[PDB]
DNA sequence: CGCGGGGGACAGCGCGTACGTGCGTTTAAGCGGTGCTAGAGCTGTCTACGACCAATTGAGCGGCCTCGGCACCGGGATTC
DNA sequence: AATCCCGGTGCCGAGGCCGCTCAATTGGTCGTAGACAGCTCTAGCACCGCTTAAACGCACGTACGCGCTGTCCCCCGCGT
């Protein structure tokens, strides 16, 4: 176990984020786990965003994420349509939602 | 010279839009608001593009300048850079 | 011959831009429009073209977003059309005025 | 030969393996991933940034960020990812 | 007797606390339903006044500006009331409601 | 114990309220509703600011916090250590 | 000192040493402070005129946390900047919607 | 004992002596201009950070400061902030 | 861009009632005065943790090609 | 009627490998931020009672919500 990744057991690279932690002026100092914590934390949220876009591309009849499945992922789970709520997902489109008093009676 | 190009948001384009946003019914008069407001909005984040394309010391509007200022607005817009 | 009655088509086409995400506005009138637009604010400059494209996704999903809170004016007022004061009224409260 | 771009892709592409070993990702769709990353990656460390000023910290540290993800995640989202985090952080501290 | 007629002395309440600044809302059953809220979040807290106070400052002026709004949506429809369907457009359209 | 405190938030204190906001007729429902509204902005705001509390390690919860957790929420106060 | 050779009431140096201290950038640059605390300079300004204004229209002789409501309020400007602003103890401005009015 | 708090609150008041020498201000009228300073410090601030983030540029000079006024204040008011920063600027390097 | 007609906007009216107004009754807020200690804030020592510098190493990117997921479609299945 | 799901075709971007390099890692010194225990001194909590302004509750009717209708024209549909 070389990386710092494997040594945390993640997908993504301790040695990147520790990198732009000390590149981005957000303290005089980092500490050695904040670089571990937030890696895992990114790495868990793209986990959770992929798993609902590979589901929403499955129910297209797709075997590609296209930006559509998303949009459709996020804004359907309401706490990551919570935490994009000021984002804008390009070539995203809305959910499909008619208002009832504009139904035919 | 350059005059009027606002009227090229023509009214079956603003009339998808609605569709889009599950508008069924669209008075008259929406057409030349909706193309106030759509100007409100480019004069918004044009000035803001260009006010960093200008610090840059460029002659071209990059798309990281728009992207910059559509977070600046708080429209943060993903698929561009950033 | 055949006539659907009004309405038909316009519930018909709300679904099928919902389900699609390619832009609505015509792409040269647009950039006409940008290019003027800009032109007021410094002359002789050029674009990107993914700048130009960068500035339709905003602007449509502002409108479409924008139109959203409009429609939901006009029902607020037992309406099924949406009219200006509408709009005003959704970007009175956005704090856009 | 064009500049070196820097992006989160190769990672979305591993992680997407893990969760669907068949699925695939579009162009436009990694940019969005990617701005997500890099948005995601602002927000946190700039709450950050505000929690050691607040208390008169030089240090930005792995508390900080627990703190971080607690005030911007919502509920579960921040639960889950609170635990994911503090997981990988005991085991770069012990190896 | 003497009597005015409906909606005169409304008008001069709103002429009234439009001129002035004083909190609205009584201190103590504001601080005691703070108390109440933030226990459900962490057990044995104790409150600074000013925390308090800067907390009742923010909820009515939040509360002024949502019935500004709330108050527009029923002249929306030609109506001089306001009801909860107001109410529920404004924070519809503030973002806040869903 | 502590139980129904929101109560205490009065029918005339929602009143008074609503004539500074401008409203001239109040619905018989209104009251309810600006309860339960008032309980989710101060849960909201309440929320983020025991969480800074939390992370200061005290057991008081400061002027500050308050005024910290309102900018995170996009209502900023002035007048408090601002 | 600093703010004298800029002509400034507002100090010069206690402005550079906070650009520093706060991590926006690795370095600050010689007139970075000096327009930075000219700016906040004039906008403190602005703000008291129009309050000290308000409060001798209100018949008063000291500026209270009304006076700066009333002022930022009825500017256009000002209103925009702090437009997710509270002045505590500020109040709003009287205005009754017309429909309201007894006709 | 004493602990130590600074404030722009002796600034303030040398600048209300200008525009209103006969007019005072409560204690507070004047946390929220102490708030208001700092909030519109951190605010030209940030943003100039960003500045100096998009360019590849490691300082913030007043060159920085002025696009960050043109950013965050409204027209007539960022006309004049450039005034006063122009000027201000003006006068200093011409009194090294 | 025009044509043609359908239903939605809007205005007028009327009914039904909910909300404003007033008074008498009732409740607790506000006041200021006193007493108690918890906890914030100041203080004082020691040292662990991170910067900072240098030298070695592979993780990560651009550049590369092939290949298959899927955009495209013309026919047949279905559902308003 | 208009829209959908299906089986065939087809092409270009995914997803993979090639190999170079530069960012990460390693081994190491230096000092300081901040942990921690000690100390004091503010203000937060508690509790009480004299005062009374505010809140509560009910009675009355007034004028506003909304339900109905009726008309007139402003959008929707559709062919060119």
């Amino acid at each position: 176990a070389k990386t710092r990744s494997s040594r945390a057991g993640l997908q993504f690279p301790v040695g990147r984020v520790h990198r732009l932690l000390r590149k981005g002026n957000y303290s005089e100092r980092v500490g050695a786990g904040a670089p571990v914590y937030l890696a895992a934390v990114l790495e868990y949220l793209t986990a959770e965003i992929l798993e609902l876009a590979g589901n929403a591309a499955r129910d297209n009849k797709k075997t590609r994420i296209i930006p559509r499945h998303l949009q459709l992922a996020i804004r359907n789970d309401e706490e990551l349509n919570k935490l994009l709520g000021r984002v804008t997902i390009a070539q995203g489109g809305v959910l499909p939602n008619i208002q009832a008093v504009l139904l035919p009676k | 010279v350059l005059r009027d190009n606002i009227q090229g948001i023509t009214k079956p384009a603003i009339r998808r839009l609605a569709r889009r946003g599950g508008v069924k019914r669209i008075s008259g008069l929406i057409y030349e608001e909706t193309r106030g407001v759509l100007k409100v909005f480019l004069e918004n984040v044009i000035r803001d593009a260009v006010t960093y394309t200008e610090h840059a010391k460029r002659k071209t509007v990059t798309a990281m300048d728009v992207v910059y200022a559509l977070k600046r607005q708080g429209r943060t817009l993903y698929g561009f850079g950033g | 011959p055949h006539r659907y009655r009004p309405g038909t088509v316009a519930l018909r086409e709300i679904r099928r831009y919902q389900k699609s995400t390619e832009l609505l506005i015509r792409k040269l009138p647009f950039q006409r429009l940008v290019r003027e637009i800009a032109q007021d604010f410094k002359t002789d400059l050029r674009f990107q073209s993914s700048a130009v494209m960068a500035l339709q996704e905003a602007c449509e999903a502002y409108l479409v977003g924008l139109f959203e809170d409009t429609n939901l004016c006009a029902i607020h007022a037992k309406r099924v059309t949406i009219m200006p004061k509408d709009i005003q009224l959704a970007r009175r409260i956005r704090g856009e005025r | 030969k064009r500049s070196r771009k820097e992006s989160y892709s190769i990672y979305v592409y591993k992680v997407l393996k893990q969760v669907h070993p068949d699925t695939g990702i579009s162009s436009k769709a990694m940019g969005i991933m990617n701005s997500f990353v890099n948005d995601i990656f602002e927000r946190i460390a700039g709450e950050a940034s505000r929690l050691a000023h607040y208390n008169k910290r030089s240090t930005i540290t792995s508390r900080e960020i627990q703190t971080a993800v607690r005030l911007l995640l919502p509920g579960e989202l921040a639960k889950h990812a609170v635990s994911e985090g503090t997981k990988a952080v005991t085991k770069y501290t012990s190896a």
